[PDB]
């Protein structure tokens, strides 16, 4: 599925034959590098534990048939892959989804004057901070610590100034614009 | 009089009703007498049967005009009439010996056909059993 | 030819007598089935949806044995044995154009009850039908 | 209910007539002093919210009728009451419910020998952290960071030491025993 | 006179008379509110000396009846009425200037869809942290470190979302504008 | 001698010839490994000093021709063997002691039960800190910044719980006993 | 008596009669202003224990009839008023110490010439940083956190700069010299 | 020139011609080592911008024909060589200054007696803190944060004290003096 | 009769003061008309003037006894006459539509000559041209 | 001989009337000149501050090509040319002796009359003056 | 008559006293007179011998009965006699010019034969010698 | 049969005077003796204590020369200088059984007056007790 960041999301599983919930040994994984398998948590017969590492990022809880993995609060870390394998007695069923975390984008415009040899080349800058895509372009890579990625960019306008100049971000298919239309002074 | 205001018929009608349910996980909550905590035979039937026909109202549902619906609608007549075959306690001790379970609808029908099962039966010995001020026993429940 | 006659009025009774019969509840309970926004055509839906109702009924209709219920689905599982000559099979977009749902059992009968009586009419009006191969439809999903 | 410290913990709550699950606006609160109410989060047709405050200590989610509120792991801050409000249109019930936080008690015994006016009074010391109600008496109340308490007794034995002593912890029903038996001299 | 943050700047004073210079007693001062004086730097004959507060932010220098004091570099502090005291014997003359000190604005557009009671309404906010007169309006007060002031406003966009939508912001004169034009989703 | 943690305690010495005492050069020393000797302090005509590492634990002070190296509080570095040597001209004569350091032991008992696969599996602790010579044992190491040893030690017990259970601890001769006898709960 | 800041140093007291020394119940205090008593440590038969606060600062020690406390190492807080309380039952006696701690001054100079209006004016400086009473006087109070005593005083002198200048600084007795003899230009 | 610690002090160059002044490019820079050119700053028209490292240390600003290196406040680095190179056109003209920073001494004397084996020993200690060149010495090397240095020396009096005795501290041409007269006891 | 108030000789020594002045990088600050807050050539003419001989005591000054000092005095003696050619308007807008140079006193020079050139030049024209009444157009400036 | 009568009257009165004319002013300016103080002999000062004044006119003093001042500029340096014949020159101590004064042009103005006033009444006394080779004077710098 | 008040016995029992203790590191504290304060040659002496008579009785201490503890109770009935020969003084006085000594036994015998052997010494010479108000010479010590 | 009439009852008298003499204080002083609880033992405390007791007064009892009390002393050791032979010798145990005692002189001069005085009484009995070798009394220590 795919979820925002800071929201609440839920992965589903569930046992074919309807009859039974409580009686299948569910656990489900995180798919890390090189097809690691990351145990995050079991339940069977209603009794769940999640390792400590994911502890109160992570929950289980049941349905009937239904198995749900509830990610509380959902940070850049979790997009990725994740497993849940359902066993009832030798027999085991295994189910697989994407869960994709997306930070909405954020396009950040600002200028600032050169000082030397004069005062007539005015900079502007397009600074757009997103996940997992962030672009950003004139018309004419930092990571950041909550794992996303910003990046920026420069324009060096001579005076006479061309103003309005835009600037266009995106994130994917999200988009946004900035334009600069006027300096301070003139 | 008493002993044969349930018919045979009614305990049919519940079968048919669980051997007609569908088999599933599901799992729901509803009231039901604490069986621990009130563990005399005969106030803890009392007190279940009456419990049932609060619960039955709101628990035990169907479309209206089925085969089922109609079943329901009986056993709610039948305790119109047993309201007399019952004497009044006390108000307090409703909610008292109660608990709440958490489990599947036919577990459900199961607890409710044992307790006309079991009423119907002790009933047959003698229809004045259920006259009795059980007050004191429900004292005991917390 | 055969194929109008199989289906018969007395199941799709059956099948209500089992809707009529469960109890109302919220729960709420996870199975496969087509996905009906996915694959848009009508004559296609019940052609696939069928193939799912027969690995269906094993696993998520069950009653105790000998139950009128119990007795109403092995008559419906033995229909359907026969009746999967009367359709012509296009096997690789099976685990396509399938969605789970979380819904109600009586959402559940109700689409399958849906299902048989759609396909009880329909053929009555051509049992000729089901000669299409919508393997093009399934690549839509 | 009753659960220990760290363990994962349900509270439920549910609708009166088993038709509606979905449809109810569930809205869990916990309950300080006064009986005072503190939002923990909301639930309507299986769309949860929970407050920034709670968020990953606690959560909420349904089946039929029922409604569970999710401790991911129980500390002693939690223990208290907690109250659901289920609302449908223009009706309203409310179900409450107590959650009881316990740690187990630990129960430490240790001694010192009088450093004046001699070295002939030795002081056996028996000291248990439990929670909520840790007791301490010898056979012849302090609050820690973790939120549970501490609580110690000393016991005095005059020269001869009349050896074995023994305390007796408890929590509650839980008990322990410490006994001293000789000393290092 | 005006200047931009970080960069240098001098105001200027100057004798009546062109015939002198350095026998002139200048002393420059930092008007804080209520015309109240903080003493910057002096200098008479071509000795200078800047108070050790100022030290580093302030120099003051001459040339013939003129008297500068160079900002070496301004923030939003120095923003204010500056007051130059020019002494000659029994007479003293005073030269008022205004330096505005200018952080160009920075404009931010961010969204968010909503988590309760459903995922349809989407919360765009656009954000301009400028100085001294920041404003942000949607086309339909925060103080920080660095002395200069940040403002936000939030437009709610039921489903389906009308876009593209344009917010204005501007630093009085000075203006940009930020467009959502599309969801990830 | 033997003196316990945090306790004040005196080693002595003295010189034979009962006439003199303040004459008497008077030096203590610690012996560290390797026949190391450590210089804590000196004494002659009732002028004391003390190296400045020792300054504050130890002093000098006389009565006679008996020589006192007071330990102001003993912790557990102090534990060793200790050597005083008088000298009255050329002629020099030495004493040995040993200061045992004690720390009374510690022993602490709790438990907790299993969360997974299910609440039936209780885990006694058994934890006792002592010096020199912690010892823990159920009936069926760590370094402290005191300077102390930890130890510790676990038992399962599956339901029924055989309770109650005992843990025996001690410190060489000293001794100690810790009970769990019910839960909180059962 | 007297000591430096550092050393070692016993204050004594002692019983009347030279028959008993171990008998007599000694006890040590250190006598705050208004002659409060904070207790220091006790001793009888020997058997000595000093309050934890003075642990490691203070000691007691005995010979005959005589009472030994013990400074290990002195420092500013220590001088004052000690006062001895014997006890031999019914009977009590006290003796009363006076230790005086002293840190040897430090007698510092340094010049400097006016910035304004001119270069012209020298003002040399003289520290003297003491205890307990430190002094400076040219020829012609702060607080440190040891707990002694610094005082500092400044001589101006204008061109041109009659040199050699002397400063007197000083400790009650102890006594040194300061002498600046030339500038650098 | 020479300069004190904390002062005020300005280099100078100039144009020849006496009609330019704005006209001229100027740019002054520090002589670090190794014939090394650091960049001050620039200054053209009344255009001025120093060099973010040495913004608030230096600044500059004209008079006629006369350009200034005006130094804010002078540390202990700022003592070496300067350049100002001026240009106009293709033609250019150099002018090189020497900055001697000077921090004043301070000639500080202390005492303390000797504590084993008696305290009949007296040390003086005579600590001198100048720049560029301290100096200390009785009668009978650290460096500060500062950029300073420090250099002291010691005196070992066996008693009977030969008091007074003098230490003499110097930096370069100036001079100081040290006298400890008498002690606190006798 | 104004026309001929101010002498050909008049601008001849002032030609000699700019051409007799040595060239340097020197600067310095005096005040004089606004040209861009006051554009109206009649009115901004009629305040450079009345301005130019307030500044024209302590900005342009000489030698006592001197070519020069001579023909500073001579402007001033000049003035005193014209004083009539003028009407007052008013003194809320002295120092009004006035603001101030840093620029050498060559340039200066160049002012002053300008305005008195440009000033006999329109004076020729019309002798009544300064009785203007421009406090209108002294109130755009700020 | 001929020295004596070059430096004519008229030629300090123009100088004169240069620093009559010139605008009073605190602006000041930085020029080299001869320092007085570290080379204090009279005689050997003019020597040394007039090879410095030629120099020196030419980017100090400048007026507008044909100005009565610009000429008068012209009538110096001409002056000037014929006259280094009267004097020895001792070039090793250029760029020393010389200091940089920052001070007002009539100041300059004056230094410079107050050089060819002094040097005019001084040659008039002795024609044959400047024989000395003052290299050792320069040293004294 | 005071000159053989102190009989020539009383030395030769104290030089006993003296050659009859045994010799070791032992020191004890004891009041004295202080020497340095109080340099008069006879007010010394006389203070220094009341004060040593306070000071022997808890002071110098021998088992009862024997050799050595009749050598004190003599020298004790001694002063009793010698109390006539001394004038009062005054009572601010004692306690002044005393001062304390941590040293040997043999050490304080010493300071103690010494007082008695020069006290008797000067009384031979002349028997009214301590009848002098020495509060003038007592007043210096501090 | 010599042993009986070697202590001398003036002996332990002059123990006595030395004793009677001493002056009483708080004085105390640490010196090697025999361990009474180490080894109880009365015949074998006294055989060993004696060896002690001729290394201790050297060291121990001082007096200036020729005083009644030293000369005392010389009369002790002389006395036990012959007595050596009446007692026979079992030297490995020395530094053994042997403890520090920090007490005032007068209960050291009592602990040798009890050891000639019990000594004296101990020998008047029997002349022959001294054969027993308890180097197995000196293994218990
Ligand atoms: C026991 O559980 C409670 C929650 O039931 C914990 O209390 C909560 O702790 C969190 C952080 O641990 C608090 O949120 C914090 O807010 C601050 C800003 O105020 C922010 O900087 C942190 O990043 C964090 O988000 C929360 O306010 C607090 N209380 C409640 C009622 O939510 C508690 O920490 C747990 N442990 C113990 C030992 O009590
Ligand atoms: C903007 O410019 C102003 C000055 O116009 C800055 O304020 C000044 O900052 C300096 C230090 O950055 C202050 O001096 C300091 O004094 C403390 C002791 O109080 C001392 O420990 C430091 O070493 C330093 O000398 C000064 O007092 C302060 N204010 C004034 C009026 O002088 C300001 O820091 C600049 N930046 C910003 C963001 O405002």
């Amino acid at each position: 599925v795919t979820a925002f960041l800071g929201e609440r999301v839920t992965l589903t599983s569930y046992w074919r034959r309807v009859s039974l919930g409580p009686e299948i040994e569910v656990s489900w994984f995180k798919l890390g590098p090189g097809e690691e398998q990351v145990l995050i948590g079991r339940m069977h017969h209603d009794v769940i534990f999640i390792e400590w590492p994911f502890r109160g990022f992570f929950d289980i809880h049941r349905s009937a048939n239904t198995f749900f993995l509830v990610v509380t609060a959902a940070n850049i870390s979790h997009d990725g892959n994740y497993l849940c394998r359902m066993k009832l007695g030798e027999t085991e069923v295994t189910k697989q989804e994407h869960l994709s975390v997306v930070k909405p984008l954020t396009l950040s415009v600002h200028s600032e004057r050169s000082q030397f040899p004069d005062f007539s080349v005015l900079t502007v800058t397009c600074t757009v901070n997103a996940f997992p895509h962030p672009h950003v372009q004139w018309l004419m890579v930092m990571k950041e610590k909550d794992g996303s990625l910003s990046v920026a960019v420069d324009l060096s306008l001579p005076k006479p100034w061309h103003l309005p100049v835009t600037c266009v971000g995106k994130n994917d298919k999200e988009e946004a614009h900035g334009v600069y239309v006027s300096g301070y002074l003139s | 009089y008493c002993s044969h205001m349930i018919g045979s018929g009614h305990l049919q009608s519940l079968q048919r009703l669980i051997d007609s349910q569908m088999e599933t996980s599901c799992q729901i909550t509803f009231e039901f007498v604490d069986q621990e905590q009130l563990k005399d035979p005969v106030c803890y039937l009392k007190k279940a049967f009456l419990l049932v026909q609060d619960i039955m109202e709101d628990t035990m549902r169907f479309r209206d005009n089925t085969p089922n619906a109609i079943a329901i609608v009986q056993l709610q007549e039948l305790s119109l009439r047993l309201k007399s075959c019952f004497t009044k306690d006390y108000e307090e001790h409703d909610k008292a010996c109660v608990r709440t379970f958490y489990e599947t609808p036919l577990q459900l029908l199961e607890k409710v056909k044992n307790v006309f099962n079991e009423t119907k039966n002790l009933l047959d010995k003698d229809w004045n059993i259920f006259s009795k001020n059980c007050n004191n026993s429900f004292a005991e429940c917390s």
